[PDB]
């Protein structure tokens, strides 16, 4: 049931990023899986999401069309390519999982590291 | 989940028929139909009830827009979008998006060049 | 909506913005629209539950969709109610639309309750399925089952891919049903919700041969 | 669209006192709201489903309730532990957050 | 068998109307209509009438599966069909199976081989 | 279904899984879904045989299609029928279908029998022509003919491509039918099959010169 | 004329939605909906305000033929227009009909040809 | 049909014989059909020109359609009418088909006329505009407005592209009528044609201050 | 509000031509365009017409598919090119607006000063 | 499809006369008929819509009526530049027109 | 109305063969036209079929998609293309014709003289 | 899917003398059964459609009958060429065959 962040990084601003989560443990085929920010200095918020097949996709407003989520459920690992970079975009960004089955859902289970991406 | 998969479908193939396709020398209630069974052939069955559990949300949100009662024309729609996907006005037969292989045409011209 | 394709036995989703031009699609025949039930997952498929799997609400239109194929019903569901008054509880199934052909188990329902103003809908925002069409709402005096769609393509490759219950309600499940199966006017047993439709036929024969008005007994997949 | 109200942003307390918390939001949702926590630096943990349904590994400690637009929390006895920062998480239409709440002492 | 086709059609062509297009300045009863005449060239009405009567077999079958009523999505269905024939989602343009006329694009090799 | 194609005047019938280069379709307006009588072809078409061309049957849905063009009618149908206690026989015309727009002569009947359960069917399964819709089935008060359809490409060549009678049933066909002409109600005629309309007309208006209850005479394509 | 557009739409895009989609948990009555502004750059809506009164002729001829009540495959019907005039069922890559980039093709033709 | 195309916010109607390579479209979601209100026009939108705006006239199928999005509303208008005997003056308004949703204002209407036999069309040939759905016809005691109908393509950018009055009619303007607003049924008013809703508010408050049959003054589009 | 006929020619048979009608001092995008016909010796006819914008056209049964109308609403100048001529398009031909707005109508305003075209 | 009847083809008068034309057609039409005016090689000119609608710069000595098929047209006072030819134009269907009409003096 | 069998010969395992069949004296695109088996030993069984102007056509379960039927009706020619066979594929093989009018119909009027295919 | 049902599969017999055969199916059919002849190594012939029609060319000692799913056939006489191989053929939805009947004499 082990998450792994794998790839933090400054990256000079416009720059662009493939983050990749793996997982282990369970039937991470049989789950959603996200990407979720704390920006330092304040709270929460969520990004984006996936089926449980690579199927349909999920953004948030404020970077749709920036980032294309992306999976390999035959690894069972996570990726997220990620295009032009800002300001905002320094942040940390989980990966995790949903407490229903089938990846039909959200609020959830558990979480990884959280990588502090930035920018200068 | 299940892996078995003992299913039907319509009995709406091609080459099935005599001329019983007559309105009332046909059953039309119960004898149109046509079953089947499988096995769960590498975890595939239960893989698509996961997808369609996964449908569902898209599929009312896609559906609720509209105030039409009996929809008929999703599939059709559906295989548009695909066709759009391929083909929306303007093809890059090099830029990998347009999805032709004319590779081999390189043949007859090296063919030609040899001339 | 997503889609998922054969190809050599191992299901493929196709994401939308992706690209395969590996992918082939001569027909319309190759593909189909698919309703699947819900009990090939092992949930919960007796009469209370039923009852618990679903709500009432109102300002909401009706909502209907057409499958070609399926899949074969252990357990089916048909309702005809009306309010404490004697007044309906449902709406009225409009033509085209019949029982859902195949059901080797039906648990008919009779009865009534308060019945809040709405249409009978799914908690979890399933379908109810009928002859070849589906929907989110219930009609009085009707087969069906719940469950789901599937939307696929088939490749070229050569494979080509009765009973009936009784009960009543008890007021619809406000914290509070009870239920009775019905063996006739002068027969009835407080149903319990683990026991199976064989359970209760052999019920049936058991106390129809010893001369059948309530009774108890005084004390998991079906693929096995 | 929709923006949480946590309530009030922290608090200040001592060990196995009973302390609430309330948050509230523009629209009505059908308890279809989560709970969390996380620490100064620390990979958060569910608490609540539903904000009624608590959840493995967690401390009956706790009271969850609410309706419509208004929600809530309780703990029953406080611990050192549960000195760090909660979250409220809307998961209804626009899977949000608001800022969050925070425990002290003085 | 008739020879004789004395047909008609609905007026629902292009440039056949100044204003007269505006609904209840407008029959919509018996003057929307087309009519028209023609004679057998070629036995060829005689062989659409043998057409028609053998198509009806196929036709109810194909109808049958559904519960719908009243059918109108038949036709683009059936267009469908004719360019997923001529359209899968690949095509070999060697392979005769895509029918593209490529043939004189040599002609502009050519010209450039000759540079 | 099939497909058929004009081309340089001559017909080309579009085998599925063939493939042709030659073609050419730019637009929906090339395409026409046409409904052909069955009076091109010389068939009987008299009041008699248009009972014997039918008969009924339940347990199957109504079944409705769209056609754009047909052919202009000779002969055409229409029927108002009960059953011998005098309650009706057929379904209710739905709205949007009417009477075929072309009649050159109106085969009006009305009547009664035993009208068993089911809906008016053609025995070779032909169709039910009304005003740019087709189907399997009679509806009352309607005008119609009996045919099929056809379906086309057309090129982008330049070339585009009244009466009433009445009548009574007698049981319908049970092995037996009287017919009835009316010309009042206090006139009618010993039907006879092989007599013309126009015959007929003739017959209407010379007794019609003649002081108006039964009568009888005492003793091929119409294209000549 | 207004050059002012405070518009709407519907609440039909993609990603919107956390579960909210499952019906009775769903307003379906007044919060499916979408609104936005815009204003006239470039004399725009005027001309389509224009271009919507010059529609309505055309539009309502070509609805007449049927007998249909509640349309709702026109936009589809368009879009297959729009393929067939370019694609009939025959192309010609030069005769400029069919449209297609195949220009850079010689890039690698030249390449291979100073091999 | 034609059809624009959004391009660098400049339209291009593309006429249908003319090729455009340049063109793009990937999805249906690009596609809109797009329903317009007459007021952006500066066109009369008071309650008298909406009763000229209209007539009546039968043999003439109802004719429905389908729309997206739309623009928001000034003014609206319903009816509820029936003849000089109280018998109705309109169809029913079916299943499916509601008000439309926004109205910043609603100018309901009551009363009755002569209302000869067809259905309320609009002069210009117009629509009349309902929940995602536009027609030729009025229905009963339900919300709409005039407009018109689009056609577009969208591109890949980034962009995503209240009141209650009451009147009576009286015998609809046979060269002739009296309008009347309705404050109370001991209150009316002689509506005069260039008053706005704003104004007539004001009206309805002051007296609502001022003790509350009929009454009178005594004596431009709004983006502004 | 000035109108301009362009192109008078004598051209022989199975000819084609490209008339130009230019125009100024109004809205000529915000109106309706047309050719009509007077053969001499005779009376009137109308040709063939067009949208507001180039969207729709319209054409008289007589030359349906030999001529091409066409516009230029940059310049507000209309255009109509002309296939195989024959004995009865020897005539005037003039170019008109109506009077009604955005150029759904008919009934003309004005005339401009017409063309003789002929053959030989 | 339909063809307009100008009734007479010419007349002849004298200034000051009053002056009537009617014109008919094979099917009904909604007082969608106009009239235009024009002299031996002069461009024309509007004068009425839907037949009782006159225009900016037109006399009022016209007049213009009718319904359904026949139509009609009248002059109060006779000019020598009202000496012209005057045409008769369907715009209903097929927007057509006829022969047209005439004026003289003998 | 005389039928004309043409093609019998015995082929190895795996092979394929075009028989044709010609007719004469009557009017063969105005009826259908078939293949059937008699298999040695035992009895019949029906293959397949075709419209009158080779539109649409029939097979049975057990050859679908190894044959494919075919016509002239230029030539008024039957014809059938067989692919891989196997030993059920030993039968003879007839040419008929239907007793309905249009090819529309079944319960054949005559026969030819059938052809003895076989494999080794 | 469906499968005949011939009954008996041979018969003897003598000449002049009537006979009879019946033949069945598994579901129910609506009077389209037809009726065959060969002999050992001919090309066979039609002889009844529907059960109830002959045909040009069939003697009427023949007569054929039936409804549903049991069907039937009679011989009025007998002849030496009649003593051949007769057939059931099913042409309702997958037009197919059983064995067949079969004559002799001993
Ligand atoms: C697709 O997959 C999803 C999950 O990924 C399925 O949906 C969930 O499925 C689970 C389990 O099947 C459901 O869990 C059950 O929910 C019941 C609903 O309770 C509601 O009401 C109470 C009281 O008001 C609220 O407190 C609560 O928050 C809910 O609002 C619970 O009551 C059930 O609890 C009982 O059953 C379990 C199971 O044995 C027991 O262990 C418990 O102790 C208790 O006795 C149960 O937890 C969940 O509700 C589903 N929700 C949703 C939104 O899906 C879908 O079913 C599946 N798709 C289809 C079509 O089925
Ligand atoms: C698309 O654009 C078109 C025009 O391009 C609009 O349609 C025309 O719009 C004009 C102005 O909006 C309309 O003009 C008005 O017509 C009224 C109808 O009169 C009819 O009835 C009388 C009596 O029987 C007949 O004589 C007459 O011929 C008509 O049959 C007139 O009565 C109006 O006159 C009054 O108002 C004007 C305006 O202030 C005053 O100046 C006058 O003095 C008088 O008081 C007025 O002239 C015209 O009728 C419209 N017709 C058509 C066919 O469109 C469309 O509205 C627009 N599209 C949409 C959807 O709106
Ligand atoms: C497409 O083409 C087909 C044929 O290719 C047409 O269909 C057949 O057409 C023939 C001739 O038109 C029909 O023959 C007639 O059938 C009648 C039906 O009889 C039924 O009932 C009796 C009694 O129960 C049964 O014994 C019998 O088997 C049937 O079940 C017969 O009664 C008719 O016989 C009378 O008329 C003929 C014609 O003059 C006389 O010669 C006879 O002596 C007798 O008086 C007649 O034989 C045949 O029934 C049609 N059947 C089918 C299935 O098509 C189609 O009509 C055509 N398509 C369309 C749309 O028309
Ligand atoms: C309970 O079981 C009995 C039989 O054990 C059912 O009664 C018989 O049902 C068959 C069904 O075909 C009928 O043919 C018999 O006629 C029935 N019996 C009698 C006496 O009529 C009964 O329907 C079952 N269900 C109940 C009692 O609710
Ligand atoms: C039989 O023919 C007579 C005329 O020969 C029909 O009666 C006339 O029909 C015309 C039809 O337009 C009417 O205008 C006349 O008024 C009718 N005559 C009378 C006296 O009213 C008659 O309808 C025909 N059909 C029958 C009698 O069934
Ligand atoms: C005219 O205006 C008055 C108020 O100025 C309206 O009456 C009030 O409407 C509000 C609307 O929410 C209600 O809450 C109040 O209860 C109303 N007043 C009373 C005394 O009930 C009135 O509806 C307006 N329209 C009329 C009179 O036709
Ligand atoms: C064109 O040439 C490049 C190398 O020069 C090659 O990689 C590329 O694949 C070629 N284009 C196609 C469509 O194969
Ligand atoms: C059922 O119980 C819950 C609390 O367990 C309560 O909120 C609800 O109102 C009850 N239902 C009714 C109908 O009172
Ligand atoms: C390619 O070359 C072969 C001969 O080398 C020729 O027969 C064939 O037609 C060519 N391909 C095409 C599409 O013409
Ligand atoms: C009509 O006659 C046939 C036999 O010729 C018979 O089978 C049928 O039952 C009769 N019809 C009725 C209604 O009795
Ligand atoms: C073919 O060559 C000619 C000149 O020889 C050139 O103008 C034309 O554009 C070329 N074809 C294409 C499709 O570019
Ligand atoms: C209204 O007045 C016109 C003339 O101005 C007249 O033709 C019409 O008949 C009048 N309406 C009624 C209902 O009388």
């Amino acid at each position: 049931v082990q998450l792994v962040q794998s790839g933090v990084t400054l990256v000079q601003p416009g720059g662009s990023l493939r983050v990749s989560c793996a997982a282990s443990g369970f039937t991470f085929s049989s789950y959603a899986m996200s990407w979720v920010r704390q920006a330092p200095g304040k709270g929460l918020e969520w990004v984006s999401a996936i089926s449980g097949l690579g199927g349909s996709t999920y953004y948030a407003d404020s970077v749709k069309g920036r980032f294309t989520i992306s999976r390999d459920n035959s690894k069972n690992t996570l990726y997220l390519q990620m295009n032009s970079l800002r300001a905002e975009d320094t942040a940390v960004y989980y990966c995790a999982k949903d407490h229903r089955v089938w990846a039909a859902g959200y609020h959830f289970d558990y979480w990884g590291q959280g990588a502090l991406v930035t920018v200068s | 989940c299940n892996p078995n998969l003992h299913y039907w479908t319509t009995q709406d193939e091609g080459a099935a028929i005599g001329l019983a396709w007559i309105p009332y020398f046909g059953p039309a209630a119960e004898g149109i139909y046509t079953e089947g069974i499988m096995h769960n052939q590498n975890g595939l069955i239960c893989g698509l009830r996961q997808l369609a559990n996964e449908t569902t949300q898209a599929l009312q949100l896609f559906l609720r827009a509209t105030t039409e009662l009996r929809t008929f024309s999703i599939l059709n729609r559906k295989a548009i979008d695909f066709l759009l996907q391929r083909w929306g006005g303007t093809c890059h037969i090099l830029g990998p998006d347009c999805c032709i292989e004319p590779h081999d045409w390189t043949k007859n011209i090296t063919d030609k060049i040899d001339q | 909506i997503p889609l998922g394709v054969v190809h050599n036995n191992t299901l493929q989703v196709s994401d939308i913005d992706k690209l395969v031009c590996r992918d082939k699609l001569s027909s319309t025949s190759q593909l189909k629209s698919v309703g699947l039930n819900l009990e090939g997952n092992g949930v919960a498929t007796d009469v209370p539950t039923a009852t618990k799997r679903w709500g009432f609400r109102a300002g909401v239109p009706p909502k209907v969709v057409n499958y070609e194929a399926g899949e074969w019903a252990e357990n089916c569901y048909n309702l005809d109610i009306k309010k404490a008054d004697g007044s309906e509880c449902l709406p009225e199934a409009p033509e085209g639309v019949r029982g859902f052909p195949r059901c080797r188990y039906v648990h008919k329902v009779s009865g009534t309750g308060p019945c809040p103003e709405g249409y009978a809908f799914h908690k979890e925002g399933a379908f109810f399925l009928y002859d070849r069409l589906a929907s989110t709402i219930i009609y009085r005096s009707t087969t069906f089952s719940e469950g789901v769609v599937a939307f696929l393509i088939l490749p070229e490759t050569k494979k080509d891919f009765t009973v009936t219950l009784n009960y009543v309600a008890d007021n619809f499940g406000t914290n509070m049903t009870n239920f009775l199966f019905q063996v006739d006017h002068l027969t009835y047993v407080q149903l319990e919700p683990r026991f199976t439709p064989q359970f209760l036929v052999q019920l049936n024969e058991t106390i129809y041969t010893n001369g059948r008005l309530i009774w108890k007994v005084n004390p998991w997949a079906f693929w096995e | 669209d929709i923006v949480l109200t946590q309530s009030p942003s922290t608090l200040s307390a001592s060990v196995g006192d009973r302390v609430t918390i309330t948050c509230r939001a523009s629209q009505s949702i059908s308890s279809w709201l989560a709970w969390y926590q996380q620490k100064p630096g620390e990979a958060p943990k569910l608490l609540i489903s539903d904000a009624s349904s608590l959840e493995s590994g967690v401390p009956s400690r706790f009271s969850g309730s609410g309706s419509g637009t208004e929600f809530t929390l309780t703990i029953s006895s406080l611990q050192p532990d549960d000195f760090a920062t909660y979250y409220c998480q809307q998961y209804y239409s626009s899977p949000t957050f608001g800022g969050g709440t925070k425990v002290e002492i003085k």
